[PDB]
């Protein structure tokens, strides 16, 4: 099947990707700096593969442009994290239309340093196209944001019979 | 399940041999892979026991052993003209054999030990006439015979059993089916090659040069791959001479109209299905059948049509009957809106639904038949007034109604399957 | 048990009234307030504002309708909900308790209105329930007459004579099923109107049953705001009646053998036992409860309370919640539709939730997802006979067309069990899985039964071991039927009276059969062969017989085919237990030993039945109530309504083992993988037996409810629906918990070098190293454990191995692994990455580098490492995962030096 690309940009979310469903797709086939896994929905079998996740980063501009979908994850508890969203958000335009994706970090870590329905109205504004929240101890989103991911990514007149009754 | 097909059969008290099949069917363009498992039901323990009849535990030694495929074309001459091919009416005519291929010479069986030989026959011819037997007036039958002698008593016995074995016919990459020729006088292949099997700087060159898409450059480089007839059947769903394109007149929709009267709109969800794949259907029938005409039931079916060829009919005058394999009915009293409809043939490594092919004398189709009932459309089509009083107005069902029988066929392509079942 | 749907809601509307309401004016109400069902005659009933209508429920059809007029509905309200004259037919400890009176009567129901009225409409239908199962196959008696009741027959417009539609549809007129039996026609009934009776209180609930007085008559317990009203009518007259005093009185329920009502007060649910001859109540405050009640609800003999953000199952006997649980949305509409699985509606009414009776989601519409009022909202539902037909205010409904679990022979221990499903269509669905292989089995097999009738209730399906034998039974017709699948060959056998039947192993059926004559019972033990010749009768088959006695009751009868078979200790012959049949009876149990002897091949002939023992139940384990039993040493071991409960002398004294057990998936060579309360726990019959820690217990977090399990492969299957408008679908989706029972092993202190023996032929197991080192490490815990697993894992060869299995184990878990944690591995890891190096150059396995080249860079702690790994590559080939790896990192290189060179590789190389 079609082989999707997405660059992520923490690393946790990438770590709870895996390690969550044991669901018969565990052979993830791995190749260099990007992890690819085939991911299961309503007997459709389509490969999701990670391409990037200090030192280094400086060709990830290289990679939005191959990339299908250009993640977008930021810390709640600070908002230095959720105010350089834009920065990259208009870069990632920059660099054919992807479905873009917004979500938040620690959730559940005091919490709610930024509104999250002020998160939702920004990332509407910005155009992004799903929004979803998640957390790294055991996010119960994660899975949901990944199979959102999956649905948006993409994948006559009629035949008159026109014979009448045995005569 | 059993992750094979495998049928058991005991040669002596003390012996069993075990067909397995790699895969339920096996497609024109692909070999016949069997393995024949033989093994001693004796204990080497109770090999040195000691009137005590300890015969059952001796080893036993095979001299000759042999496996033949056959097929044979069996038809009744009341439909089928026999006069023109080059028990009362069943007539047959052979069409392959293998010929008889040794499985062993002198094998020799001790207590608790398993033999197996695999089996693999010549590349079957690409235009093989698929296995056919949900009919009556014609069919296909291809049958392995596998037979050997054991010693056991002092005449020498010979035992031998057969097999049926499934075959589909060659299917190309873009649904391109052979016009299975069968008025032919036979076919005659090797005897098929048998392993006992044993128990327990170019290419860095070429890469430079390559160097100087991604799956296409390692393709490339592995050079210094869908062939099989399986891996072409599962990717037909991502698309879109004796060949002939079986996916030709596809359409996803169909609406039925009697005398330009529309009746209901069939949607199919997807324009062409397996042997072992569930037909789904979507009938509207209120919105688009017309104001005038109710349809107050409406039965579903999946049916198999024999177009016999004209060439080869006997002459002595009504269209074929379609032979159902399922059917669904409706009952649609109430405005229906729509109707959805789950027909799903039997499934089974045993057995399975014929796909959809063409040979010389006839022609093997698969249709949906929906045949409605249409009545006027009166204001309260059930219930007529029985009693009216003072706080209630009773209402009961109608004696008698009247209407027509109107049906129809849908053609719907249902070719081979690539996805085999594990086997009981 | 288990409701899967057939295929998407074939969707209907109710026709418009016919009459005019007002006298100039016309308002055709076309909104369904409830729905409700009358197997008992074969006919549904809805309720409208301002009419009732009543339709043939299998043939689905209306038929009658009152359509009541603007006096009426001006006098007595509009219809509010219509409640029906159920027989309870058992006791009840306060209204009847001599339960021989049963036998059919009147077909009463009736409707409470907006102004407290009950009109008591009553249908008169030429039927009876036996007649009604006999013709249209509805499982209705559990305790042609011509065409003069035929209605809505379509004749031809052109030859009048000749029917085209009688019920379902005429095939213009086989020996195995079938007098014009296939037509299944539509028959007419009555309604009427019989009497109206006016209350000055609203009506909360009502209930109406039927009583014997002698003569017949019903009862009708209505809650009034202020208390209990029961009422005693005998021909629609208002005979004498009752009042008790209840305070804030919310839902009446009989449940139990008791009558109950259920108030509302201080965040209590207060459940209040009525006794009204003794004219008495029990009051029995329930746990935290601050929501207002929804719906009570009556399962599997415990009540059921729901609310609209829980629901708790409230246990009868001990009278204390036993079970508790919450859905993620909030109740709107909550209902049993079978006997196990009930439906939860969300507040939303567009999807429902096929939900089992313990909380765990099986089934579930997924709606509302943001496809687009053209909305349908569901206001009541009721199931009958696998249809499910949900409502909406908006005047439509949806007839639904479900499958169906039919249970399978109990636990044979040989191979696993097989999970089949069965439609009113005559098709019967069946997964099994792959047993020893390593691929699992992703095809459901399709069996059509070799009948074009539709009136079969398919009361058992049993597959026998090896999957070469299908023995079934249709009870409305008393039809057997034995379809060998190697050959695809049926054999029908009619006149028979089966009421419990089970495989005894390979070509054996335990055949629980009843006598006409003297109304007696028999056990019979018939050896179906594969090929029968002149067409035999089922009689001849039979090699033994056991006759109950007359005056005990058997409750049920259950057949385990053991694994391991003891030796009989007396040509030996080698008798051995090869399986166990255990009669269950009111009066004595009694446990049948099959002693038989075992060929090499297998065919287990029996050789004779030894009576183990009569043990005498006691009725404190409820031996009605039983749905399984095993004879394991010296004691019995059986599932009780809710509780594995042991009885194994030792006086014979009882014991509860589990206390919350739902379900028993199968049991595979003394293991017993039950289901308790929102989790799968594999257990081992003897630690079990001993009151031991399970076996491994993992969580079910979201629709994956097991069907099946393959425990060699630690593989557990599940029945998923894709299910859309546009088409349904079922599929298996496999989860392997590979990994969990190695943790649990673990913490069992098992001693290492077993495990890794025990599982190291899995393909998973690689994996199932991985999945616990990356989430031991990430937070923290003992790492040291699977370190050493790891470790030793590839080590234990049949010249030295160099580790490549704990390499790779070892790359996959860092580079998944984030930052922050690289360092903490390294410190539990007594190795570092030039190691790692060194190793693979020994080994010259350059997928290690490639697959660890992104973490040697930016390590926790020019580039030639690249060209290196390169030449590596390069050089394997020439010594396609080596080709691909190469030509990532090429393509890496030339981003590289564009970004930044792929020249002093390309000359490198030369």
């Amino acid at each position: 099947l079609t082989k999707y690309k997405i660059v992520f940009l923490k690393t946790s979310l990438i770590t709870r990707f895996m390690y969550d469903t044991f669901d018969d797709h565990y052979q993830a086939t791995i190749g260099i700096d990007f992890l690819s896994k085939t991911m299961y929905l309503d007997d459709k079998t389509i490969r999701l593969q990670l391409w990037d996740t200090e030192r280094f980063r400086s060709l990830i501009p290289s990679y939005i442009r191959d990339s299908r979908v250009a993640i977008i994850v930021y810390d709640i508890t600070k908002r230095k994290s959720f105010e350089y969203i834009d920065k990259w958000i208009e870069d990632v335009k920059n660099e054919e239309n992807v479905i873009l994706c917004i979500v938040g970090n620690k959730s559940d870590l005091d919490e709610r340093q930024i509104s999250t329905e002020e998160g939702e109205k920004k990332a509407k504004l910005l155009g992004a196209k799903i929004f979803m929240e998640t957390s790294t101890k055991a996010g119960y989103n994660v899975k949901a944001l990944f199979k959102k991911i999956a649905k948006s990514l993409p994948e006559n007149k009629p035949g008159v019979i026109d014979i009448s009754t045995a005569e | 399940m059993r992750a094979h097909r495998i049928d058991t059969f005991l040669i002596r008290e003390n012996i069993k041999l075990e067909i397995i099949h790699e895969s339920n069917s096996y497609f024109g363009g692909e070999h016949i892979s069997i393995a024949f498992r033989f093994k001693h039901l004796g204990s080497q323990h109770e090999l040195f026991n000691y009137q005590k009849q300890m015969y059952f535990h001796q080893p036993v030694t095979l001299i000759s052993g042999y496996v033949q495929i056959s097929g044979v074309f069996q038809y009744d001459s009341e439909v089928i003209s026999e006069s023109k091919f080059k028990d009362t009416s069943i007539k047959t005519l052979p069409l392959l054999l293998i010929p008889q291929t040794l499985l062993f010479s002198e094998i020799s069986l001790e207590p608790g030990e398993v033999r197996t030989f695999y089996f693999k026959s010549t590349k079957l011819p690409k235009d093989i006439c698929p296995s056919y037997s949900s009919s009556k007036v014609a069919s296909i039958n291809y049958t392995l015979e596998v037979g050997a002698d054991v010693l056991s008593d002092d005449n020498i016995e010979k035992f031998s059993n057969r097999v049926p074995i499934t075959i589909a016919p060659y299917i190309s990459s873009n649904a391109e089916q052979y016009t299975s020729r069968l008025d032919k006088p036979a076919i005659i292949l090797k005897t098929g090659n048998i392993k006992e099997l044993k128990p327990r700087x170019x290419x860095x060159x070429x890469x430079x040069x390559x160097x100087x898409x991604x799956x296409x450059x390692x393709x490339x480089x592995x050079x210094x791959k869908s062939y099989s007839v399986r891996d072409n059947i599962s990717n037909l769903e991502q698309k879109m001479s004796n060949l002939l394109p079986q996916l030709i007149n596809l359409q996803n929709a169909y609406q039925i109209n009697r005398n330009n009267e529309t009746m209901a709109k069939v949607s199919l969800s997807a324009p062409f299905y397996k042997t072992t794949d569930d037909i789904n259907l979507v009938i509207e029938l209120d919105p688009i059948t017309t104001p005038l005409l109710k349809v107050t039931s409406l039965t579903v079916s999946l049916e198999s049509f024999e177009i016999i060829n004209p060439k080869y009919k006997t002459e002595g005058g009504s269209k074929p009957k379609g032979n159902s394999v399922y059917e669904k009915h409706f009952i649609c009293f109430d405005e229906c809106k729509s109707v959805s409809v789950k027909l799903l043939p039997p499934r089974s490594p045993t057995n399975q639904i014929t796909g959809q092919f063409k040979t010389d004398v006839f022609q093997h189709k698969w249709m949906i038949g929906l045949k409605f009932v249409i009545i006027a459309k009166t204001e309260s089509i059930t219930l007529d007034q029985f009693y009216e009083d003072k706080k209630g107005i009773l209402f009961h069902s109608k004696e008698n109604l009247e209407g027509e029988e109107f049906t129809c066929y849908v053609p719907i392509p249902i070719l081979c399957t690539s996805e085999d079942f594990m086997g009981w | 048990m288990h409701l899967w749907p057939v295929s998407p809601p074939q969707l209907l509307r109710i026709p418009p009234r016919n009459a005019e309401l007002g006298e100039g004016t016309k308002i055709d109400d076309c909104n369904i307030l409830q729905s409700m069902t009358l197997p008992q005659a074969n006919v549904l009933i809805m309720l409208t504002p301002t009419r009732v209508l009543i339709y043939n429920f299998k043939p689905m059809a209306l038929v009658a309708s009152h359509e009541r007029t603007m006096a009426s509905l001006k006098e007595f309200g509009d219809n509010r909900s219509m409640k029906r004259s159920a027989p309870y037919n058992d006791i009840i400890e306060g209204l009847i308790s001599k339960k021989d009176s049963q036998h059919q009567g009147k077909l009463i129901f009736y409707v409470m209105t907006d102004k407290n009225f009950l009109l008591t409409y009553q249908i008169l239908k030429n039927c009876t329930n036996e007649i009604i199962f006999k013709e249209y196959g509805i499982p209705v008696i559990e305790p042609d007459y011509n065409n003069d009741d035929d209605t809505l027959t379509v004749f031809d417009k052109n030859s009048s004579s000749r029917i085209i539609q009688n019920g379902f549809g005429i095939t213009k007129e086989l020996h195995f099923l079938s007098e014009n039996i296939d037509e299944l026609p539509v028959k007419k009934l009555e309604l009427r109107l019989k009497v109206v009776l006016k209350f000055d209180y609203e009506i909360i609930d009502m209930i109406g049953i039927k009583t014997f007085s002698g003569r017949y008559e019903e009862v009708l317990i209505v809650l009034f705001p202020h208390g209990l009203q029961i009422l005693t009518i005998s021909d629609f007259k208002v005979s004498k009646s009752s009042l008790v005093e209840v305070k804030k009185g919310s839902k009446t329920i009989v449940c139990n053998k008791q009558l109950m009502v259920l108030s509302h007060d201080e965040k209590q649910t207060i459940v209040s036992i009525i006794d009204i001859e003794k004219q008495a109540v029990e009051a029995i405050p329930l746990t935290d409860t601050p929501d207002e009640l929804l719906t009570c609800l009556e399962v599997n003999g415990y009540l059921v309370v729901v609310y609209k953000e829980k629901i708790i199952c409230f246990d009868t006997r001990i009278k204390k919640v036993s079970h508790s649980w919450k859905p993620p949305f909030v109740i709107k509409l909550c209902d049993k539709i079978n006997d196990k699985i009930l439906l939860l509606v969300s507040e939303d009414s567009v999807n429902i939730h096929f939900y089992t009776e313990f909380g765990n989601l099986l089934f579930a519409t997924y709606f509302d997802e943001d496809d687009y009022a053209a909305e349908y909202k569901i206001s009541d539902f009721v199931c009958l006979d696998k249809s499910l037909i949900t409502v909406s205010h908006s005047g439509k409904y949806q007839v639904w067309k479900l499958w169906e679990e039919i249970k399978q022979t109990q636990f044979d221990f040989r191979n696993p069990k097989c999970y089949v499903l069965t439609n009113t269509n005559n098709d019967v669905i069946i997964y099994s899985p792959v047993t020893s292989s390593s691929i699992n089995n992703d095809n459901l097999q399709v069996i059509k039964l070799p009948t074009k009738t539709f009136n079969n209730h398919i009361a058992f399906v049993k597959i026998n071991s090896s999957l070469r034998l299908f023995a079934t039974y249709v009870s409305n017709k008393n039809i057997l039927l034995i379809h060998n699948l190697e050959t695809n060959m049926w054999s029908s056998f009619a006149d028979q009276n089966v009421l419990d039947l089970h495989w005894l192993g390979d070509n054996y059926l335990v055949c629980h059969m009843k006598n006409d004559d003297g109304s007696t019972n028999l056990k019979c033990l018939q050896i179906p062969l594969q090929e029968a010749n002149p067409d035999v009768e089922l009689s001849d088959y039979v090699m033994w017989e056991y006759n109950v006695p007359e005056n005990t009751i058997v409750f049920s009868l259950h057949v385990n085919t053991l694994s391991r078979y003891k030796l009989l200790k007396m040509q030996p012959d080698a008798l051995l237990k090869t399986a166990e049949i255990i009669l269950v009876t009111d009066t004595q149990t009694i446990v049948f030993d099959v002693i038989s002897t075992v060929h090499p091949c297998g065919l287990n002939i029996i050789k004779k039945f030894y009576q183990y023992l009569k043990i005498n139940i006691p009725i404190d384990v409820l031996p009605n109530k039983i749905e399984w039993i095993i004879n394991m040493k010296e004691g019995l071991l059986f599932f009780a309504d809710r509780k594995f409960i042991k009885l194994g002398k030792v006086g014979w004294q009882t014991l509860t083992l589990l206390d919350n057990i739902e379900k028993i998936i199968d049991v595979i060579r003394d293991e017993i993988f039950v289901v308790q309360g929102h989790n799968y726990v594999v257990y081992s019959l003897e630690d079990l037996w001993d009151d031991k820690k399970p076996l491994v217990s993992i969580p079910i977090e979201e629709d994956l409810y097991p069907i099946s399990t393959t425990p060699e492969t630690a593989t557990t299957h599940t029945l998923h629906c894709i299910f859309n408008a546009r088409f349904s679908k079922l599929v298996v989706k496999h989860q392997i918990y590979l990994d969990q029972l190695i943790l649990a092993k673990l913490e069992d202190n098992t001693d290492l070098e077993d495990i890794s023996h025990n599982y190291r032929f899995l393909k998973p197991y690689k994996f199932a190293l991985e999945k616990i080192l990356s989430t031991k490490i990430l937070r923290s815990d003992s790492l040291d454990d699977i370190l050493k697993l790891i470790k030793m894992y590839d080590n234990t060869d049949p010249s030295p191995p160099t580790h490549s299995g704990m390499l790779e184990i070892i790359s996959n878990c860092l580079r998944k692994i984030e930052t922050k944690y690289w360092n903490h591995l390294f410190t539990n890891l007594k190795m570092t990455p030039r190691d790692l190096l060194a190793l693979c150059i020994e080994e010259n396995e350059a997928k290690m580098l490639g697959v660890l080249l992104l973490v040697f860079l930016n390590y926790d702690e020019x580039x030639x490492x690249x060209x290196x790994x390169x030449x590596x590559x390069x050089x394997x080939x020439x010594x396609x995962x080596x080709x691909x790896x190469x030509x990532x990192x090429x393509x890496x290189x030339x981003x590289x030096x564009x970004x930044x060179x792929x020249x002093x590789x390309x000359x490198x190389x030369x």
